[PDB]
């Protein structure tokens, strides 16, 4: 009756916490406390560090992370051995460990990154004879950022092979809502 | 008998690492001290004026000091 | 309907005789015959008394039903004493001693009240009586009470 041009999206809640704002969003490890960009910011406007940790932990938790089920019963048991069954130091090592396997695998993943836009630029010109043979660097910043669906990632590829245009990109992936099956998980 | 042994060190060293309190949060459910855990108080029947030296004294050993 | 001791009785008394004419008349020799027919006839009763519907319509029902179940619990009960064989047929001999021993329980479950509420009374007093007996054997034989609770104002 009242309808406003765009179709009404009906904004539901959220089911995951938001990303902590340390977060690089690119498989790399994130810093080991300071996330490296409060020293470009100003001093008494970085107090939005500590106001992550608050309402990512403490008040504004999704009422989907609070749901009691069998997983999560189950899942306790996974979580308490980790941090109350198992000695922090060897919580520290295996850390340190999963650190370093955690930069290995991003750099795996940014090499792959880069010669998916070598493939990028191959895809466009068989597609558009020889004119565009460009890569889109936003498409390259959306893969190293996992931002990108596997349909979209073989429809754009797809796009490039028989037509071209670098420039025209698919859509970004919505992010992934937790699944839930009433008391099961 | 080396590896029945090995397993009784493995626990061992594993309580080694986890040597104090370190990194473990407070727990609601289980209070450092038994009478906060249960509902243990002293009454009518049991205290006397003289108790408060005998826990005096006590409570000196306890704490590893000799002075009474 | 079958919330009701005496209704109890009754859907017994239904089933019993319904298995009786279906064991006998759908399966002196007719005497046989008849004192099945007269299972429907008791059934019919049965049915009637189902909606026990203002009461004073089966109360001469219910004095019929009982003064007849006691000369069939006085005929068959004293018919293999005088003479007369009762095991030979069971699928035929059964039916009319059992409606005459449910019609008998109805004529003192239905003159004395009853009701579920005084079975459920003599079940929790017969529990009691042995939960008593229970505790006291536990306290004087396996380990005192003062033992085994938890001793308070410590
Ligand atoms: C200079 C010192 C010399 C040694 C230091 C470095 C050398 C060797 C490092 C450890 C051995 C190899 C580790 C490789 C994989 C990590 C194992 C693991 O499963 O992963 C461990 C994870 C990672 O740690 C936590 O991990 C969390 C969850 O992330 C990850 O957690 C999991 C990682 O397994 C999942 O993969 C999940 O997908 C992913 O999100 C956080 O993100 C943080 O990274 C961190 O808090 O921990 C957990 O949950 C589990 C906690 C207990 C597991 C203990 C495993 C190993 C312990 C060795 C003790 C021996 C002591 C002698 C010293 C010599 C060492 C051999
Ligand atoms: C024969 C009949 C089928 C037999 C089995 C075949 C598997 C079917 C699963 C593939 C469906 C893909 C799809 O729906 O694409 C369509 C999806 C839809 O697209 C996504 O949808 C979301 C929901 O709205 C959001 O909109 C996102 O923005 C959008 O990207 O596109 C994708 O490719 C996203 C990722 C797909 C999820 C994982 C694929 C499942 C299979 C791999 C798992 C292996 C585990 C084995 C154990
Ligand atoms: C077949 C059965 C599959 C079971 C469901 C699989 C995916 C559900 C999910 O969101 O995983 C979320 C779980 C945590 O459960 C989550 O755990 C949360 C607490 S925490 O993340 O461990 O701190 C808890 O709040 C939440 O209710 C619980 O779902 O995260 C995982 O690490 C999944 C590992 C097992 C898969």
């Amino acid at each position: 009756f009242i309808s406003p041009m765009t179709p009404y999206v009906p904004e539901e809640e959220p089911t995951r916490t938001p990303p902590s704002i340390k977060d690089t969003g690119t498989l790399r490890p994130a810093s080991e406390w300071y996330p490296q960009w409060m020293q470009y910011r100003r001093r008494e406007d970085n107090y939005v560090f500590w106001q992550d940790k608050f309402m990512r932990c403490s008040t504004d938790i999704p009422w989907a992370e609070k749901r009691w089920t069998l997983f999560s019963t189950v899942w306790y048991l996974v979580q308490q051995l980790r941090f109350v069954g198992t000695p922090p130091a060897l919580r520290y090592v295996a850390f340190l460990g999963w650190r370093a396997l955690m930069f290995q695998v991003y750099a795996a993943h940014k090499a792959l990154v880069l010669w998916q836009c070598k493939l990028d630029a191959g895809l466009a010109r068989i597609g558009s004879g020889g004119a565009t043979a460009t890569f889109s660097k936003t498409m390259a910043l959306r893969r190293l950022h996992w931002r990108n669906s596997p349909l979209a990632e073989a429809l754009y590829a797809l796009n490039l092979y028989k037509t071209g245009r670098v420039h025209l990109l698919p859509p970004v992936a919505k992010p992934i809502p937790r699944p839930t099956f009433f008391w099961l998980f | 008998a080396a590896v029945a042994a090995g397993w009784h060190l493995a626990s061992f060293a594993l309580n080694l690492a986890f040597w104090g309190v370190e990194g473990m949060p407070p727990d609601r459910y289980w209070p450092t001290s038994p009478r906060i855990r249960l509902q243990i108080r002293p009454g009518r029947y049991g205290n006397m004026d003289g108790g408060q030296r005998v826990y005096m004294d006590y409570l000196a050993r306890s704490e590893g000091v000799p002075l009474n | 309907s079958v919330s009701t001791v005496a209704g109890l009785l009754l859907t017994t008394t239904i089933v019993v005789s319904l298995y009786g004419l279906f064991a006998a008349v759908f399966a002196a020799a007719g005497l046989r015959r008849l004192a099945a027919g007269g299972l429907l006839l008791t059934a019919a009763a049965s049915h009637g008394l189902f909606d026990f519907p203002n009461p004073t319509i089966y109360s001469l029902l219910n004095l019929g039903f009982v003064a007849a179940a006691v000369l069939q619990s006085y005929f068959l009960y004293i018919a293999p004493a005088w003479g007369v064989n009762v095991n030979w047929d069971t699928a035929l001999w059964g039916p009319m001693y059992g409606t005459a021993f449910l019609g008998l329980v109805y004529g003192l479950v239905a003159l004395t009240k009853f009701d579920w509420s005084s079975v459920v009374d003599a079940v929790l007093r017969v529990a009691c009586w042995f939960a008593e007996l229970t505790m006291w054997f536990w306290d004087t034989f396996v380990w005192k009470f003062s033992w085994s609770e938890k001793t308070r104002r410590a």
